[PDB]
RNA sequence: GCUUCGGGGAGGCGGCAAUAUCCUGUGAUCCGGAGAUUUCUGAAUGGGGAAACCCACUUACCAUAAGGUAGGUAUCUUGAAGAAGCGAACGAGGGGAAGUGAAACAUCUCAGUACCCUUAGGAAAAGACAUCAAAUGAGAUUCCCCAAGUAGCGGCGAGCGAACGGGGAGAAGCCGAUUAAUGCUAAUGUAGAAGAACAGCGUGGGAAAGCUGACCGUAGUAGGUGAUAGUCCUGUAUUCGAAACAUUAGCGUUAACAUAUUAAGUAGGGCGGGACACGAGAAAUCCUGUCUGAAGAUGGGGGGACCAUCCUCCAAGGCUAAAUACUCCUGACUGACCGAUAGUGAACCAGUACCGUGAGGGAAAGGCGAAAAGAACCCCUGUGAGGGGAG
RNA sequence: CCACUGUCGUUGAAAAGCCAGGGGAUGACUUGUGGAUAGGGGUGAAAGGCUAAUCAAACUCGGUGAUAGCUGGUUCUCCC
RNA sequence: GUGUCGUAAGGCAUGCUGGAGGUAUCACAAGAGCGAAUGCUGACGUGAGUAACGAUAAUGCGAGUGAAAAGCUCGCACGCCGGAAGAUCAAGGGUUCCAGUCCAACGUUAAUCGGGGCUGGGUGAGUCGACCCCUAAGGCGAGGCCGAAAGGCGUAGUCG
RNA sequence: GAAGUGGCAAAUACCAUGCUUCCAGGAAAAGCUUCUAAGCGCUAUAAACGAAUCGUACCCUAAACCGA
């Protein structure tokens, strides 16, 4: 039957992407705290 | 925002306490008003978001001396 | 670094205590002294490369504390000083004597 | 090397510089159809080239 | 400028396309710098190979391979290569 | 990786990780100072955008074709100069819980804590009396030890909890105790240099251990080296170097900003709140949303309701070092701290694999040998795996 | 598109299916792509349904080592 | 492992293994003693060589290669789909595509085969699509309004 | 080294963004054609030269996507 997940590219770097991490301020804290803890992908 | 430009006043924070003593945080305005100053020395009308209290200060300094203070303050 | 190749030493410890040899490599604390330190290398045959392979002697690296400068006059191991003479030079001198030799 | 450049001008620095870019360009057809033996000659021309951008860069600031 | 096209041809592409390319129509086949453009790759072309007229110019992008070696997971660079035909 | 200036003196072209072509006393590799180059994304700044992409305008020059080189073009503030963004903790400020405790729970507690937001500096804040005291008075601020779990506050419950003063650290008072450069003089740091003295014999794979006898010591409990070394190596004690750049001070000078002249919408008051250890209380004192509103030195503020007397001090201008708080970091040193289920989550290609749309969660996994000397060759097997010989 | 009945399956082929039948099938229809509404909030032809296999208050992190008059466990030896 | 000593916790000696550290005594300090916590991590049992091997569309034989062939290749025959179980895409994936070579692991068996390993190759546009010009919903939004702060809204526009 | 043209049948494709009816009354903007405003090139005929960049393999009712 139907899945939770259905990809799709514009959807996930539109609700999820970098220059929608870094429109928000809690976006960006989103990024720094993600470059705090030092992980290899900031944004999908 | 709602903030007095020639006073400084601006919302304060505090409790409404019930008969029980009941604690609620509160905000306490100012009395804010939009009035239009006739200004002589430029011969025109100044609109100024001001509070009362405000208004009784141009009343006994001016609105001269009050829109002189304000631009050396800034926002004019 | 107080021995470079080409200079004759003596192994002061080891199973080659006691013999002597001329210095061929010195990589930061092992030395390689000829005919000191044989090993038995089984070379497996390469067809590509021109290395033929058998059962080879080579000499292999020691620690560089183990091997002393061999005094040319006295025969005997020795410690290297260094001297800076008066025309700015620095030269290697033996330590039990003193001459610049080596 | 590096004397035997910085005696030259700025303007014969240049023609030289572009010798060296059509060296490096048929070292590199070279390489690739498998005629260069002496493999070390590629960086030691890139390496000249390097040298010469360096000289010219000091030559046209003063 | 004449120092830009001397990196605009990184090497030619030696397979059997490129042979019976070569064979057939007498066509190069180059791998190219990554950001040249079929103008470049003809200037460049008519520039190291003098003597000969460029008619067309076919490029493409090929996405470098992914090649596990030892305990990582690592890929090949990607590259440009250029068809060029020439006259007869 | 390019240039240069210093160091250094024989090897070297980063690791896994070797191989090849080679470089190197015409001084390489390497180390320290300076410079040059420095794609694209990202404050991202020419416009836009699903970051690492798409699309431009314009000036000058060159080309003749469909371009190339060097620039310019965001917004805001201030009158060309600045700002932006990021990043530990500590500071100051604007907002501000609840779980919990009270053996329920609402006042109260938790706690002005967590958290959110703003914004500095090497500290910040505060600071020179409209402060206390009531003693023979003292004399700014901050921090520590006491005072003291006292006096108080408190459904007088649970709890909360001073001050005066004493002993210390540090001290300082001003009206320019500002900021940024530059230039001298001094010192430092950022590479380095030299640096003592052990042999014999036996055991042993190997000697540093054993036996015997020496030596150095301003250097003897360092790390290694084939077993445990003051005398084998690197070191240690001691003595020491700087072309260049930084930093710290002192001096001089510049250019930016600042330079009150004694303080009225102020003090005080009514109402509602808040802060004071103090929950409205007999409640001083501080702050202010609302409404008011003086005296102005023949005056005013405080001394815990309030009045009188007495003492004390002059608000409504600004500033001010130290003693205090901290650690993303640099250096030296230390540990009755751990030793691979421990210690960082992470000794290992770890914030990785993996899981999750995402915010986020989050591992496992060290050790041949002294040296690869990592087992030539032969045999079984499928040129496999694996083994048996040989070494 | 749906899901009325039954058998099967229930450590499944499957964390909701198969098979045989069943309903709507020009409509208040189904469906693609993009977008909007966010937690005491949303959305709901209303079942407290649904809001990423999570819903009488999502998830993640934090307060936080919440509290637990309750349950479990509590590691060497001998003497009185 | 064994022997021996003590009321016990335990001590002492010693053979074998091991190959570089340990520690008397007396003080001193504890991450100081484990069988249970449906405790935590790893390893390994029992179940048991048991159930199962994922659509009941289906296979037979002859050759080939190979260490080995029910499963690979070739051939003949048989069967199945055929509004698909054929073909072209979008989305999503990302090399899986093609050839050679290998068979440990992976593939629910074997494998000489493979979407597995390794090495090479392969994607060619003025016209197809994107980019580009244009706008929808909906975003962002010089100035503007609003709001303790953070921010919220909104014009021209600019994206989509 | 051959043939390659006649009948009939026939789409849900095309004419057709048409026609007819109905009510629930059916995107926008640009390209495009014209008109002028401020202000100070355009239309035909050709000839030559150009048209960049990115994608393109392959699966796609699937063993390659979402379901470990
Ligand atoms: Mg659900």
């Amino acid at each position: 039957m139907k899945r939770t997940f259905q990809p799709s590219v514009i959807k996930r770097k539109r609700t999820h992407g970098f220059r929608a991490r870094m429109a928000t301020k809690k976006g960006r804290q989103v990024l720094a705290r993600r470059r705090a803890k030092g992980r290899h992908r900031l944004t999908v | 925002s709602r903030v007095c430009q020639v006073t400084g006043k601006r919302p304060m924070v505090g409790n409404n306490v019930s008969h029980a003593n009941n604690k609620t945080r509160r905000r306490f305005l100012p009395n804010l008003h939009h009035h239009r100053f006739w200004v002589e020395s430029e011969n025109r009308f100044v609109r100024l978001r001001i509070s009362t209290k405000g208004m009784r200060i141009i009343d006994k300094l001016g609105i001269d001396k009050v829109l002189v203070d304000l631009r050396a303050q800034g926002q004019k | 670094s107080k021995l470079r190749k080409g200079d004759t030493v003596i192994v002061i410890a080891g199973k080659d205590k006691g013999k002597q040899g001329t210095v061929q490599a010195v990589k930061n604390d092992r030395i390689k002294v000829e005919g000191i330190n044989i090993v038995t290398k089984h070379q497996k045959p390469n067809q590509a490369t021109g290395v033929e392979g058998g059962i080879l002697k080579q000499e292999a690296f020691l620690h560089i504390s183990n091997v002393a400068i061999l005094n040319a006059q006295t025969q005997k191991a020795d410690r290297i000083t260094y001297q800076f003479g008066e025309d700015g030079k620095k030269q290697r001198v033996y330590r039990s004597n003193g001459e610049v030799v080596a | 090397k590096i004397s035997e450049l910085r005696d030259k001008s700025l303007e014969e620095l240049t023609q030289l510089l572009d010798e060296k870019q059509l060296d490096a360009f048929r070292i590199r057809m070279a390489k690739a159809t498998g005629q260069l033996g002496n493999t070390h000659e590629v960086r030691v021309n890139r390496r000249a080239i390097a040298q010469l951008q360096t000289l010219i860069n000091e030559k046209q600031r003063g | 400028n004449n120092a830009r096209l001397y990196q605009v041809l990184r090497g030619p592409v030696f397979s059997e396309k490129s042979q019976m390319l070569g064979d057939s129509l007498g066509v190069q086949v180059f791998k190219i710098d990554s950001k040249a453009t079929k103008l470049e790759v003809k200037k460049a072309v008519e520039l190291m190979f003098e003597g000969v007229e460029v008619l067309k110019v076919n490029t493409l992008n090929v996405k470098g391979k992914t090649k596990r070696f030892g305990k990582n997971i690592g890929r090949r660079n990607d590259y440009k290569k250029a068809y060029v035909t020439l006259k007869a």
